[PDB]
């Protein structure tokens, strides 16, 4: 097995939520989990994070969880459960913030966090051959194409571009901070 | 909606 607790609970949580959305409908689940979309929702703290848990298409959940399982799982095994927790909380909160800024609160997906993990695993392999956390050359290629497809909207349901940029930024910023060690 |  190569799923730590944290890699695993996140996969589970995303699956459960995705089931909820097929059963109750997307809007119904958004209503409960979306970034605050009204002044009356601002103290509902779970919302600054739980938008990460919602997926809108089968290809969305599947690609997000494939990358999570892999990079997230690499990060947990080599660097520990708490590092992945903090990349995750920070990426989710910060991507959510920039996404709603540009485009308002109706958005969801783990891909702000996947982008943080991509940028993080890459830049920390490059400035620290010693976690050994690294992003394998073939996988930098598959990651770049992924990045590109979002930016130029190559998927055919439209994309949380704020959340993507913010996500990657946070992952770079943290790899930077982390590698600047010994 | 927008997908992240």
């Amino acid at each position: 097995e190569r799923a730590g607790p944290v890699t695993w609970v996140m996969m589970i949580a995303c699956v459960v939520v995705f089931i909820a959305m097929q059963i109750l409908g997307d809007q119904e689940v958004m209503l409960w989990l979306a970034w605050p979309f009204d002044p009356t929702l601002k103290f509902e703290f779970w919302r600054y994070f739980t938008h990460a848990l919602m997926h809108f298409s089968l290809m969305h959940i599947l690609f997000n969880l494939l990358w999570w399982w892999y990079l997230g799982g690499a990060v947990e095994k080599r660097l520990g459960s708490g590092k992945l927790i903090v990349i995750t909380l920070i990426s989710a909160l910060l991507s959510g913030y920039v996404q709603q800024k540009f485009s308002g609160p109706w958005f969801g997906g783990l891909s702000g966090v996947v982008y943080a993990l991509m940028g993080y695993v890459w830049l920390r392999g490059e400035r620290d051959p010693q976690s050994g956390i690294y992003l394998q050359r073939g996988l930098i290629i598959f990651a770049l194409i992924w990045i590109v497809a979002g930016w130029f909207d190559l998927f055919g349901m439209s994309m949380a571009n704020g959340a993507h940029i913010a996500g990657l930024a946070v992952g770079l910023a943290m790899a930077f901070v982390d590698s600047l060690n010994a | 909606v927008r997908m992240a």
